[PDB]
RNA sequence: CGCGGACGCUACGCCGCGACGAGUAGGAGGGCCGCUGCGGUGAGCCUUGAAGCCUAGGGCGCGGGCCCGGGUGGAGCCGC
RNA sequence: GGGACGGGGCCACGCGAGCGCACGGGGUCGGCGGCGAUGUCGGCUACCCACCC
């Protein structure tokens, strides 16, 4: 379940990191990257992940369905957005709001993608 | 329908606005009545000596019912029977002061520690300038100050003591409910005396600071307070 | 002219020197590390006047300005490129400090990647 | 509607009115005043019509914000303070300027500005000190006054006139208003005996002078 | 008039003399 | 074109007998010889002027060789005319007996 | 009419209010202090130079101590 | 009862609406001015030396 494996994963995983009186986490669908109950992506039934495009430009969005939970093959779903700056943030505010799908992760799933759009700019 | 539920919430906001108004007329009237009773209690202790000098007799006033007890000496080198007393008046540091009502059963207790205290009989002003300035409460074994009447009216509502000026009428004229407003007051934290004491050890008679000093203790509260 | 921290608080500290072991300079076999002296004749443990002070806990620092560099950044220790994806969200508070054994053909590709993400690196011109 | 009348009770001390709320009720006559009872903006196109939005959503958030701060009550910006004087300074007195590059010249006071600083104008023929702002704190007041009420000070000169802009060159209006005031002030100080060399010389200490001993 | 249980009608009639 | 300050001879830190607290340094002022006179010298900006080897900047001038340590006068001391002073940085022991200045200009007259 | 509302909560966490702090022999608890080794794990680092030494180089921690830059050195090493 | 023109004080005389000053649940400026490339501005700590205790 969920609270069972948080009581298991919270200290002896391998995606976990400890140095300089700090704590981070390298999960494949995490944001803010830090070990907490709400930002882990392997436990819940519903998970949000925001990644850079495999090409040079764009932002992919890894969702997760509910039907096939134990089938890691077709459990997630990837979409790709390669547009301007406003409507991408609107289509993420809509993906997380108007489906009532895990609404806690909205502002951080906008901040991280406004940092990918800041990132993929041609540097001066 | 969410047309009526708004007005129903506004009734509860107006009923308490009227309850603060009918508590702010009450504290003002309970104060004005006392301001009349303190004139009457000071003048009538003069008038019996003017009529007793018209004839040629004498007017002895009654012995007062309130003393103010300050510790002056330290924690080191203390007699064990003494230290129990100074922990039955709740005087733990140096320079702590309390208010003690008087009787035969508490003069003989305040006699055995004459070398460590300097007690007196306070005036009306130096009760104001100890409640308003250095007066902290005791709420749940803590030390919470006094910035409102509602901090008194929680722990003293069962004695018709709903403000500060009733607690002062109780202390000055010692009412029935003195214990429940003197265990409540945390012990005071006075400062060091300005100018300087004469000599700490000896009695006030031979030029010291200890012992009785019946109305010179307001010359040690205007100095220390 | 740099990467500005988020907020720049006034760092105050309660002691700026070190602690040295008692009778450290008369000998060489005494190191300058701290060892609480446990005699009975002694002057330090019983706090005489004008001697070497001791390390109590009162010299501790405020939890808001603890571990803070003078520039206003905290530190973090990085080996490869893969751990800088950690800091693309926590950016304006913590800084990276590249390890020692990393050779000089990789720092060319780490610092460039750590200029897109707008992450401060404490030692960017290490080897050349 | 209705005119704004002045405040009915006067002020006795700072904070305390002289009338209570009973003589104020009958003074107000509160016996006869009973009381009982945008973002969407459309536009045409020369398709269809488009509805624009005012104050649209951002395009780039930072990775971390800073929180709001609390509210105090009694903190005003500088242009909304009170302005003070000393007791001794009046218009027409004689001052001893101290700290400029005009170190120690005996000068003449005019007025108090709206920002606080003084309007200290020496006669430029005597002390080489024109109309020039100084500060009240740095000025020692020599008890020696002249009459001033027969002047016509211009109304365009203020702090916005002396305030810095950014070598230098003197504007011709400084030469105008300096001559215009000095041609009215100067016959008052010339007609007093032994003053045009007094304003002229400088204050300086020497052996046998202690400031707490002489009165000035 | 003070304690809220009894004098509610007294503050009632005061609300129906103050307007 | 003359002196616009007043003489003041530094005398000692605020010490007890077997301690010392160097953050409050005493002064004597030539002309004053009681505690009743020293109500003129409260809040006056005092200073200290020395000189060194290297060349340093100077506000409104070419870089000279001289340096300063500003300060402030806080309260009286004794019944004779001694007075305390709080400098920003605490003073050296080289100046016991030397000359510091006090100004007058934060006046109250 | 409009499609809008910061931060947080590793619950062994985070935040707030009060009084207190001396200490030998001695007792207990926390140690993201440290050494040498084994199961696990870091798609770890390494002859474009690892351990180890040196240092008037830059810094953090109450402290035990650690980390970085600059020199020598030449083949194996560390964190959780 | 006035005494046949009498001055000061009384928190007496179950939805009223809008505005502003404030000794009011812990500081703000919606205020400014001079110094800056081969000689100068900063660096508490870490190195040598002097002094007060
Ligand atoms: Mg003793
Ligand atoms: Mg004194
Ligand atoms: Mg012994
Ligand atoms: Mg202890
Ligand atoms: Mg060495
Ligand atoms: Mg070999």
């Amino acid at each position: 379940s969920a609270h069972l494996q948080w009581m298991v994963v919270r200290n002896c995983s391998s995606f976990l990191i400890k140095r300089n009186k700090q704590t981070y986490s390298t999960e494949p669908n995490n944001l803010k990257a830090r070990n907490s109950f709400r930002y882990n992506g392997l436990i819940h039934r519903k998970t949000v992940g925001v990644e850079p495009a495999a090409d040079g430009k764009g932002v992919v969005v890894v969702m997760k369905r509910r039907s096939g939970q134990r089938k890691p093959a077709t459990s997630y779903v990837r979409t790709t957005i390669n547009k301007n700056a406003r409507a991408t943030l609107s289509s993420i505010r809509h993906m997380i709001r108007k489906n009532k799908y895990h609404p806690d992760l909205r502002m951080a799933a906008i901040r991280r993608a406004s940092a990918i759009l800041r990132s993929q700019k041609p540097v001066m | 329908n969410f047309a009526e539920l708004k007005i129903k919430r506004l009734r509860k906001k107006f009923a308490q606005k009227m309850l603060r108004k009918a508590r702010r007329k009450l504290i003002y009237e309970k104060a004005k009545h006392y301001h009349k009773e303190y004139r009457q209690m000071y003048r009538t202790e003069i008038r019996m000596a003017r009529m007793a000098r018209k004839a040629g007799n004498f007017y002895v006033p009654a012995e007062p019912k309130l003393a103010f007890v300050i510790r002056i000496r330290g924690i080191n080198g203390v007699s064990p029977k003494v230290r129990k007393v100074l922990q039955l008046l709740r005087l733990r540091q140096i320079f702590n002061g309390t208010f003690v009502k008087l009787n035969k059963a508490s003069i003989n207790m305040l006699r055995i520690v004459e070398p460590y205290i300097a007690w007196g009989y306070p005036n009306l002003k130096s009760v104001n300038e100890l409640i308003y300035k250095r007066g902290y409460g005791k709420i749940n074994k803590k030390r919470i100050a006094l910035t409102d009447n509602t901090l008194i009216a929680r722990s003293l509502g069962k004695y018709n003591i709903i403000c500060m000026e009733d607690l002062i009428h109780e202390i000055y004229t010692v009412g029935k409910h003195f214990k429940e407003a003197n265990n409540f007051l945390w012990p005071f934290k006075l400062s060091s005396p300005r100018g300087g004491m004469k000599k700490k050890t000896t009695h006030f008679v031979e030029g010291g600071d200890a012992g009785n000093r019946e109305d010179q203790i307001n010359r040690l509260i205007r100095r220390m307070n | 002219a740099a990467l500005r921290p988020l907020v720049k608080p006034k760092i105050v500290k309660k002691r700026t020197k070190k602690f040295i072991r008692h009778q450290s300079d008369r000998y060489v076999k005494i190191k300058r590390n701290w060892r609480k002296p446990r005699g009975i004749d002694n002057r330090v443990r019983r706090r005489f006047k004008g001697q070497i002070l001791m390390p109590n806990i009162g010299y501790g620092s405020n939890k808001k300005t603890k571990h803070m560099l003078p520039s206003g950044f905290r530190k973090f220790l990085v080996h490869n490129v893969k751990e800088l994806e950690v800091l693309l969200m926590c950016n304006k508070s913590y800084c990276a400090e590249i390890a020692h054994n990393v050779s000089s053909k990789n720092r060319k590709a780490i610092v460039e990647r750590a200029a897109q993400l707008a992450i401060r690196v404490t030692n960017p011109n290490a080897r050349l | 509607k209705g005119k704004p009348h002045c405040s009915r009770n006067p002020v006795l001390v700072r904070g305390i009115g002289r009338y209570s709320r009973s003589a104020m009720y009958s003074r107000k006559a509160l016996y006869k005043r009973k009381y009982a009872a945008l973002a969407t903006v459309t536009k045409p196109v020369g398709g269809g019509t488009r509805v624009v939005k005012l104050r649209k959503m951002p395009r780039y958030y930072p990775t971390e914000d800073v929180p709001r701060k609390l509210l105090s009550h009694g903190k005003k910006p500088f242009s909304q303070h009170v302005r003070k004087l000393r007791a001794s300074i009046t218009p027409g007195t004689i001052l001893i300027i101290l700290t400029g590059r005009h170190r120690g010249k005996r000068v003449v006071f005019l007025k108090q500005l709206s920002s606080g600083l003084l309007l200290v104008t020496g006669p430029l023929s005597l002390n080489r000190v024109p109309l020039r702002r100084t500060h009240q704190k740095f000025v020692i007041a020599t008890s020696t006054k002249i009459d001033i009420s027969g002047v016509k000070i211009p109304k365009h000169l203020t702090d916005a006139y002396f305030k810095k802009k950014k070598k230098y060159e003197i504007t011709e209006q400084r030469k105008v208003d300096q001559k215009a005031v000095d041609s009215q002030i100067l016959p008052k100080i010339k007609a007093v005996p032994q003053l045009q060399g007094y304003l002229r010389s400088v204050f300086a200490l020497t052996n046998g002078v202690y400031p707490h001993k002489l009165v000035f | 008039i003070a304690h809220p249980k009894l004098g509610r009608r007294a503050r009632a009639r005061i609300a129906r003399g103050l307007r | 074109s003359g002196r616009l300050w007043c003489k003041a001879i530094f005398a000692g830190y605020k010490r007890g007998l077997r301690n010392q607290r160097e953050h409050t340094a005493l002064l004597k002022i030539e002309g004053v010889y009681a505690r009743d006179e020293t109500e003129f010298y409260l809040g006056k900006r005092c200073a200290y002027v020395y000189k060194a080897k290297n060349n340093t900047v100077t506000p409104g001038g070419k870089p000279n060789k001289t340096r300063v340590i500003w300060g402030k006068v806080t309260r009286a001391h004794g019944n004779s005319g001694m007075v305390r002073a709080k400098f920003r940085s605490n003073l050296p022991a080289k100046a016991i007996g030397h000359r510091i200045r006090v100004m007058l200009y934060p006046s109250r007259i």
